[PDB]
């Protein structure tokens, strides 16, 4: 009637003390592990092989069929053709993409028939003036950044390009490969017995 | 190493190791290789030394 | 239909629109006897709605109020899951609220009123959830003229 | 300069600026001395008009848009958007694509539950687990970013006839690594937490719906399965490649915040079983092995067959969805998604409507705040997993 | 007459009397009266108009338009 | 409570600013053109804007005081401001502030 | 050396086109722009990755084509030269107009040489280009650093 | 009509200072201010999550001193993350004006710089926040990688380090305010309490 209440109170208080001591030990243990922080400005994280960055445009390959304008979610790419009258050839006068309105879904890059349009790994776009985000046909090629070729950045692979069993990519040797073998290697092994 | 050629990547310290692509543009000594694969054609810039003009 | 004949014996008639590429059969209940059909269905093990919202059947023709039903047995296989429809005329009219029979008609009917204008007779708290309450227009109708607001003009 | 106390029910505005992850919700709530008399939730601060857009975009033009209704997991709604015209056209999806779709949906469910779990534990405790989920939620971001282009939402990895592309090369092994590294921690959570008596009495009996009232109020999500209903759209609808995997649909019986937490944790634990069971059984295995077999003999062999392709026939952006409406569904993280497509004859649908699970689980916010306390408001808010992106339609 | 993307313009008054413009507001925006109204579809009697402002298209009827 | 239509370089309220406060009134409809000084103003242009505001609040108003109608007035005032800036009556500030051309870039009128 | 005089402005007036090497945290070069602005020079930064030929954008005119998104068929704007228009709008007692380029790494050696040459002609016009790099804010003439 | 949308062409050129002591003190005034930006905990939609990923352990903006603040009175930086509908535009301007004067804005994601994927066929989304508040930095992209938000922070720090204590005049608000009586029938507010105690919730009408 009154002793059961007190024994329940004790079994609750000692349990609450142990379940705070355990958490205290866990937190004091957590400060021995190496921080997973990817210290961005000097430890930029190298993107994947399918990362959809800034669009790249090869003015010479464009044939002005406007499929980029047609599969765009917002019909963004401005294509200005004139249709010269030599025999039938369309002529491109100005190709542009307002990257301020852009969605980076890369439908345009998926349906370019002439491989004229591609994705890059430039995620570092930022300006003081959004009117400077409208890229001319010339400001689009510009030979992308390539984080690896930067003298003040130690690139860090992400989880999908680390060898088997490896979880973090900070303390990594200089000879790691992605996870397994490529198809050509497996076929070459199967070729010999 | 000229544009239009099909090249492979020979640098064990790169995520695009042993990938094969086509040279889209070369300026200032560095190249730009387009890997047509997966779904979206990727384009990344390599040094003139981290390639090999595969036949 | 297996449900169209189920309420046939209950001495009330409804049309039959058939199946809809999913096995579900569609019946067109009239606007005035909606509550009776919904009641006789809720008595016949139809206790779960899953969808209520309207749709404009044409740019000037009339609106609709499509309901959806299902038996919802525990640890069940593919259940019957009938649906009904209610064709309300365009200009004036409106349909009754099934909130009292089964709920989930509190907000779904509220959103249908906010997007299409369909009033729901006997519905509690008929306001506009989306589309700020001082709005006017029923913006999801096939012919809605959006105001010439400055923050919708462009990013010039 | 003061507030002139007076004996009335006090109305407080937990307005749109929520300094949390619970979207933008206004929640004008009145209270009589640390109680709740009734609250009027004011939703709509994120209505961007997805339903009117969907009527003017073709399918492949609309598929990037869908990753926004219920941000998180931005592949459940992609799955339902792909399934909607796919069912009308009757386009057959191969089995390999179905397995990849299952794996992606399960990883998305895990990520959804992690995003719900972080701020939930924060609102009923400390802010450190918010720094632990985002250490564990990034290992799935970095798998998505390999498979599809981006991280979570804006993947647009799904396609009508299958999946945009095959996985990367060293992907199955690395997903196995993540599963083996993560499965112990769903239990490490219930070790470090879920046993503090102060923490379990906090959500012991606060928030409650009877089994017969959850059916009436249409609480499709785990909010249903926490009220004693063994019913999820993966086993009742026979979603594409299920019955091929073991099934323990988790259900509680009381119907409270604690029940919701337990069901969500057991479901996050079952998702790892589903993933590990599918990975060992892809129609073709890891992609490097499949590519090797195809370049060794698959010029004409069975490895180049329809059942082993990541996609069916690639469709033009002018797919022209057929005539006839129907209602499609997927058991998302927060419950049932529903798209009531109609379509008449052309690329643009007719009344593409979205039925979001959170929009219906949120209907009983007032009923669940029928005089509980003023402090357990945020716990009941977090027990529902509100995402305002799915409260725009 | 009205067909294939001809630039149309609602006249002034055949619109706000036909009991099919009770959807929108009583006031009307000034972009209805400019000769920029490219038609995108014709469902026999009604026509979908684009109205070059970034707001959804409008389903009016050929009675409420002129070729401008 | 206040009822307002606040956008960039237009701020319509429903009260009277006595010394810096607002004090909702239900008939004052104050106006605060360009607080952040995105543009540079003149004495004639501000008078034109005030006249437009008056003829917009007075000549066309018998309707409710919902925030919808306040936004509807503010939108017309801002279209008028943009027209003034297009014709050249006013211009951007060019000062050392943020300088993002919110109403459009300078063009050459070809 | 933790506090700088005015050698930066003298070096800019001498060379004409500098090439900063700011640290990749971006809070330690703004003071040099403030030093420039306090002398009389007016700055305008425009984030180099996003300009066109650099001759049509800076010297000549160029037709900017805004983002039509299904509506508002293609229209051009012809914004005036980004330099000749800002040399006219200088304050009354203005010593010149220096052009700041934030992400100079994206440009090419040809464009760098062009920007260097453009400083000699067009008198009241200097150039600073934040080519990324060193862990201290060091500069170097832009005629150098190339070839 | 010579040049549309012209520029100011001002007078009274700069009245700036030059002595080494005051510019050296300005150095500290601008260093203390840019290396301790406190963002407002303000998210609306998808992008907020990436902002939260920028808070997490994988890479935290705790270094270079960013501590997220809840009330706008202590915040000096608002990273607008998410689409701003017309229902919530005045709820942002408020939070921006209700916040001390040396303050900054970053428009992240495409939905706050141009309107984004909703710049077409949307009747409620504000087409860019640059038409509500004076944005300082724009970073494009549906959800931008959280090491692009940090790139925006870099580009904002190097803009803050530019300010001049002898130039804080371009920081107040001019307040060119007017007044005009109206006749517009004030209506009662339709947004109060009374959700479950409403009489229409307790019994169906006859
Ligand atoms: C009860 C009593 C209590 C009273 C309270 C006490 C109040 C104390 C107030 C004073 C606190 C000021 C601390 C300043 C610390 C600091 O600056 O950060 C160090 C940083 C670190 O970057 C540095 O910069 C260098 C790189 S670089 O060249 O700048 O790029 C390099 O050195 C490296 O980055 C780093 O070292 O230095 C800077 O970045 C540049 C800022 C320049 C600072 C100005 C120098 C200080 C002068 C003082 C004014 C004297 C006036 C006379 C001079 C002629
Ligand atoms: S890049 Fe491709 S889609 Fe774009 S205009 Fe050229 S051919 Fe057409
Ligand atoms: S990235 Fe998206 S919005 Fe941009 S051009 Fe490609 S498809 Fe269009
Ligand atoms: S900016 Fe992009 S990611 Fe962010 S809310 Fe808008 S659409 Fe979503």
């Amino acid at each position: 009637k009154f002793l059961n209440q007190i024994t329940n109170y004790a079994k609750e208080a000692v349990q609450s003390a142990k379940y705070i001591g355990q958490g205290l030990s866990v937190t004091f243990d957590h400060m021995r592990r190496r921080p997973i922080t990817v210290q961005y400005p000097y430890e930029k994280l190298i993107p994947s092989e399918r990362f959809r960055g800034r669009i790249h445009f090869e003015f010479d390959k464009c044939i002005a069929c406007e499929v980029c304008v047609r599969v765009c979610p917002i019909n963004l790419p401005v294509v200005d053709w004139v249709f010269n009258k030599e025999l039938k050839k369309k002529e491109l006068k100005h190709y542009s993409i307002d990257f301020g309105v852009c969605i980076f879904c890369a439908n345009c890059v998926e349906y370019c028939p002439t491989n004229c349009l591609s994705v890059t790994e430039e995620y570092e776009l930022a300006t003081y003036d959004r009117h400077e985000l409208n890229y001319d046909s010339v400001a689009m090629g510009r030979i992308p950044y390539k984080v690896t070729q930067d003298p003040m950045v130690t690139p860090i692979r992400e989880f999908a390009y680390l060898p088997a069993g490896v979880m973090s990519g900070h303390d990594l040797p200089a000879g790691a490969q992605r996870a397994g073998e490529r198809p050509e290697a497996i076929a070459n092994t199967a070729k010999s017995s | 190493i000229l544009p239009g050629m099909t090249v492979k990547v020979t640098n064990p310290n790169d995520t695009y190791y042993q990938f094969q692509g086509i040279v889209q543009r070369i300026t200032d000594g560095k190249v730009a290789v387009l890997f047509e694969g997966g779904n979206w054609d990727k384009l990344v810039t390599f040094q003139a030394s981290e390639l090999e003009p595969v036949v | 239909g297996p449900v169209g004949r189920l309420l046939q014996s209950q001495n009330l008639s409804v049309e039959s629109l058939g199946r809809d590429a999913s096995g579900v059969e569609m019946i067109k209940v009239d606007r005035d006897r909606l509550l009776a059909v919904c009641q006789t269905l809720y008595a016949d093990g139809f206790n779960y709605l899953r969808c209520q919202a309207a749709y404009d059947s044409g740019p000037g023709q009339d609106l609709v109020s499509t309901y959806h039903l299902i038996k919802l047995s525990d640890n069940a296989d593919r259940p019957p899951e009938v649906r009904i429809k209610v064709f309300v005329p365009r200009d004036d009219p409106r349909v009754p609220s099934v909130y009292w029979i089964w709920k989930t008609a509190d907000w779904q009917e509220r959103e249908s009123y906010d997007m299409f204008g369909i009033v729901y007779e006997g519905h509690p708290n008929l306001k506009r959830i989306l589309m700020p309450e001082d709005w006017v227009g029923w913006p999801l109708r096939k012919d809605y003229i959006t105001p010439d607001f400055y923050e919708l003009q462009e990013a010039y | 300069p003061k507030i002139e106390t007076r004996t009335e029910p006090m109305v407080i505005n937990m307005g749109p600026h929520h300094p949390s992850m619970h979207g933008v919700l206004r929640l004008m709530v009145t209270l009589d001395g640390e109680d709740v008399i009734d609250c009027e939730p004011v939703i709509g601060y994120l209505h961007r008009g997805m339903e009117k857009i969907a009527e003017n975009r073709t399918n492949i033009m609309f598929i990037p848009y869908v990753s926004r209704w219920d941000y998180a997991a931005g592949m459940f709604n992609e799955a339902v958007t792909v399934n909607a015209p796919e069912k009308l056209a009757g386009i057959p999806v191969p089995k390999r694509a179905s397995y990849i779709r299952v794996i992606m949906l399960e990883l998305n469910r895990i990520a959804n539950h992690l995003l719900w779990l972080g701020p939930f534990l924060a609102d009923v405790g400390a802010q450190t687990p918010f720094f632990y989920i985002f250490r564990e939620r990034e290992y799935i971001y970095d798998l998505f970013e390999a498979a599809t282009g981006m991280r979570f939402i804006n993947n647009n990895y799904f396609r009508i006839g299958g999946v945009a592309a095959d996985l990367t090369y060293g992907w199955v092994t690395k997903c196995r690594d993540f599963c083996d590294y993560f499965l112990p921690k769903v239990d490490e959570y219930e070790r470090l937490i879920t046993n503090n008596p102060i923490f379990v009495r906090r959500l012991q009996g606060v928030g409650k719906i009877s089994r017969e009232e959850a059916i009436n109020w249409g609480l499709s999500g785990p909010m249903l399965r926490a009220s004693g209903v063994k019913w999820d759209l993966r086993k009742v609808d026979h979603y594409e490649c299920y019955d091929d995997f073991d099934w323990d649909v988790p259900v509680a019986t009381e119907g409270d915040c604690l029940a919701r937490y337990i069901v969500r944790i057991q479901e996050m634990r079952e998702s790892v079983k589903i993933i590990r069971q599918a990975l060992d059984g892809l129609p073709g295995g890891p992609y490097e092995n499949l590519e090797a077999k195809r370049m060794l003999e698959g010029a004409k062999s069975e490895w180049n067959g329809f059942d082993y392709q990541y996609i069916g026939k690639k469709l033009s952006p002018t797919f022209k969805i057929p005539k006839g409406e129907h209602y499609v569904r997927v058991e998302s993280g927060k419950g049932e998604l529903g798209i009531y497509l109609i379509g008449d004859d052309n690329v643009f649908p007719w009344r593409w409507k979205i039925r979001p699970p959170d929009f219906n689980n949120l209907q009983v916010l007032p009923q669940l705040l029928k005089g509980m306390k003023v402090a357990d408001i945020v716990a009941i808010l977090g027990s529902i997993d509100v995402i305002m992106g799915s409260v725009d339609r | 007459a009205i067909k294939k993307g001809d630039l149309v313009k609602v006249v002034a008054e055949k619109l706000a009397n036909s009991l099919e413009a009770l959807a929108s507001d009583h006031r009307y925006p000034p972009y209805l009266f400019e000769g920029r109204g490219e038609v995108v579809d014709i469902r026999g009697d009604y026509a979908q108009i684009k109205f070059p402002v970034p707001t959804p298209t409008v389903w009016l009827r050929l009675d409420q338009l002129e070729v401008a | 409570m206040l009822l307002k239509s606040t956008t960039r370089h237009v701020h319509i309220y429903a009260g009277h600013v006595v010394d810096g406060e607002v004090h909702p009134d239900t008939e004052t409809l104050t106006l605060n053109v360009d607080p952040d000084n995105e543009l540079e103003w003149n004495e004639a242009a501000l008078a034109k804007v005030e006249a437009k505001f008056r003829e917009l609040v007075a000549n066309a108003a018998g309707e409710d005081l919902t925030e919808y109608n306040l936004r509807r007035i503010g939108s017309d005032l801002e279209h008028f401001i943009r027209s003034l800036l297009m014709q050249g009556e006013i211009g951007y500030n060019l000062n050392s502030r943020v300088r993002n051309y919110s109403l459009g870039i300078p063009r050459v009128n070809h | 050396g933790l506090l700088a005089g005015y050698q930066f402005v003298k070096d800019l007036e001498s060379a004409g086109a500098l090439a900063l090497f700011v640290p990749p945290e971006g809070g330690f070069e703004g003071r040099y722009q403030r030093r420039l602005r306090s002398k009389g020079y007016t700055t305008l930064p425009m984030s180099a990755p996003g300009l066109g030929d650099l001759a049509a954008y800076l010297t000549q005119e160029h037709g900017i084509r805004p983002a039509h998104t299904g509506k508002e068929d293609i229209r051009v704007y012809f914004q005036p030269p980004l330099v000749t228009y800002h040399l006219e709008n200088l304050p009354p007692n203005a010593k010149g107009l220096v052009l700041w380029l934030i992400d100079g790494k994206r440009l090419s050696k040809q464009e760098f040489a062009y920007l260097a040459q453009l400083t000699q002609t067009l008198p009241k016009f200097k150039v600073v280009v934040e080519v990324g790099g060193d862990r201290v804010v060091r500069w170097e003439p832009l005629a150098d650093w190339v070839a | 009509p010579a040049i549309l949308n012209p520029i100011a062409r001002p007078e009274v050129p700069q009245e700036l200072a030059e002595n080494i002591i005051l510019t050296s003190l300005n150095d500290v005034y601008d260093w203390a201010r840019l290396s301790s930006l406190w963002p407002l905990m303000y998210g609306t939609a998808c992008c907020f999550i990436e902002f939260a990923a920028m808070i997490g352990s994988r890479f935290d903006f705790d270094r270079f001193g960013l501590v997220p603040r809840n009330s706008p009175r202590q915040a000096d930086l608002i990273i607008t993350s998410g689409t701003i509908t017309m229902k919530m535009a005045p709820a942002l301007v408020r939070l921006y004006e209700q916040m001390p004067s040396p303050k900054y804005v970053i428009a992240m994601g495409a939905c706050t710089i141009t309107g984004g994927m909703f710049s077409s066929d949307s009747y409620s989304a504000v087409r860019g926040v640059d038409k509500l508040i004076p944005v300082d930095v724009y970073l494009p992209g549906c959800p931008p990688r959280p090491e692009a938000i940090m790139d925006a922070i870099v580009k904002l720090r190097k803009k803050i380090a530019n300010e001049h204590i002898n130039e804080r005049g371009n920081l107040a608000q001019t307040h060119r305010l007017f007044t005009a009586k109206h006749k517009m029938k004030p209506v009662p507010p339709i947004l109060t309490g009374q959700y479950l105690n409403a009489p229409s919730r307790q019994a169906p009408p006859p």
